[PDB]
């Protein structure tokens, strides 16, 4: 069967006919539900705003920067805006990054970006889409579009010194005018046990989640405080992974 | 001439010029990250005389994908898309220190101003069952023949089983020398009239 063809034929992307799309080991999801921080969150204008307020420095970063062609059919951030980003200055010297890069010059100008503030590439996550739901339902091509794009990547990135997860995410297609990403990012991320501090700039309310510190523009309330915050992390929880025990 | 033609060579060493210009060039290189190619290797390769107008399509993995990247650009190219093939068994089931991986990437590049192919006829995403090692899908030379239908394509680094109609394969574990096209004959004993390719 090529789903190529069937896809020319009837619209149904390849992907509609990926399936489940024997050992469980969950005590980790629940190690990190025990040691996740307070949800903590700020409300800011991230053009506008000293990115160094943000500390103590992150061990995760997820940046989603809002893309003017995740608005095909709807303040837009530019790769020359997100680009000019101190994202080393909040960085921790050992850290990740997750770079939502869109499907367009986003996957070339997102690794100057990673490069930029020191980060080596590590793996390309695959937000593949499937439309199910909608198989009559032809794509506004970008210009320099050769096929019809399905798809989003998330690059992570690395600097300093498998797993359970597979680099791909499946979901159908959202709403027209839906920005969000699927949670499932969330969920790789964290089984990464990376470290507790987490950064997501240009989250939302509806993103807001704990064991994350949220900033964005569209925020409606703010908690944040750079002393409580810091307090999370203070020794003797200074170096913890996120997947390990509380300390007594 | 329409039906598979292919040479066994080193295409480090090929002159290429013999070949003419084609509308799709697909690669699958061995990318030192077996018989492979050193970066600088790759970026010395004579793509720039393949092609005036039309796409290139470079398989990456690892490091490759920003290799791959640089090499494009190299040559001429801006990358415009990114295909990648979803590795399946054959019920349809999905089969790199942090994640397991669970697809492969080609990258699509452009060179010139095409003109007359069928963009967006195809989908950005295969899904496809895993044959032997190292061996990509066959839904990759449906998807280019679509797109640009009766046009001349070359592919570099291919195999026996990678010969296909409308294409010129050239890999070093091809079996011999296979031309048709008077054009390619005629320059191919021209440039190497004792059928031998070495510097
Ligand atoms: C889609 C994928 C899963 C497919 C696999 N890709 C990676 C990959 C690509 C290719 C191969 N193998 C194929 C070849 O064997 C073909 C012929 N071939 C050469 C080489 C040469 N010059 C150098 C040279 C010559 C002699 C001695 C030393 C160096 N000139 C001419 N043909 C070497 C490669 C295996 N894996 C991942 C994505």
């Amino acid at each position: 069967n090529d789903y190529c063809q069937h896809f020319v034929d009837t619209g149904h992307r390849p992907q509609n006919f990926i399936r489940d799309v024997r050992e469980l080991i969950r005590l980790k999801d629940e190690l990190i539900a025990k040691s996740n921080t307070p949800p903590m969150y700020l409300q800011a204008d991230i053009e506008a705003f000293d990115i160094r307020e943000l500390t103590p420095k992150f061990d995760v970063i997820l940046l989603e920067p809002p893309l003017e062609e995740y608005y095909r059919e709807t303040k837009c951030w530019t790769w020359d805006d997100i680009m000019k980003l101190e994202i080393d200055e909040i960085a921790a010297p050992r850290s990740f990054i997750f770079l939502w890069c869109g499907s367009g010059e986003g996957l070339d100008l997102g690794r100057v970006c990673l490069r930029k503030w020191g980060y080596r590439r590590c793996e390309d996550i695959c937000w593949i889409k499937t439309n199910k739901n909608n198989p009559g339902k032809t794509k506004t091509l970008d210009p320099k579009a050769v096929f019809q794009r399905t798809k989003e990547h998330c690059l992570m990135g690395i600097k300093g010194t498998a797993n359970v997860d597979i680099d791909l995410i499946i979901t159908e297609e959202p709403e027209i005018g839906n920005i969000e990403k699927p949670v499932e990012i969330f969920h790789i991320i964290e089984h990464f046990c990376l470290g507790r501090r987490r950064l997501h700039l240009f989250g939302r309310d509806s993103t807001i989640r704990p064991g994350w510190l949220t900033v964005g523009p569209t925020l409606t309330n703010s908690n944040y405080n750079a002393e409580t915050y810091a307090s999370y992390f203070s020794a003797p929880n200074s170096y913890l992974t996120g997947c390990t025990e509380e300390i007594e | 001439l329409f039906p598979p033609q292919w040479i066994c060579c080193d295409i480090r060493y090929l002159d290429v010029s013999i070949l003419g210009k084609f509308a799709v060039v697909m690669a699958d290189p061995p990318w030192d990250i077996y018989g492979t190619l050193t970066d600088d290797e790759m970026r010395r390769l004579n793509i720039p005389v393949l092609q005036d107008d039309g796409f290139l399509f470079l398989w990456v993995t690892g490091r490759a994908m920003e290799l791959g990247r640089e090499c494009l650009n190299l040559w001429g190219y801006e990358r415009v898309d990114e295909i990648i093939w979803v590795k399946t068994n054959q019920l349809q089931r999905i089969i790199g220190h942090w994640l397991n991986h669970g697809k492969e990437h080609c990258l699509v590049g452009v060179k010139g101003n095409p003109q007359g192919f069928n963009q967006g006829l195809d989908c950005d995403v295969i899904v496809a069952e895993v044959r032997s090692t190292s061996h990509k899908p066959d839904e990759i030379y449906g998807m280019i023949e679509r797109l640009s239908p009766g046009t001349r394509k070359i592919e570099l680094f291919g195999r026996p089983h990678n010969v296909q109609p409308n294409w010129i394969t050239l890999g070093n574990q091809l079996d011999g020398i296979h031309l048709l096209d008077p054009d390619v004959v005629a320059r191919f004993k021209q440039r190497y009239p004792d059928g031998i390719i070495s510097k």
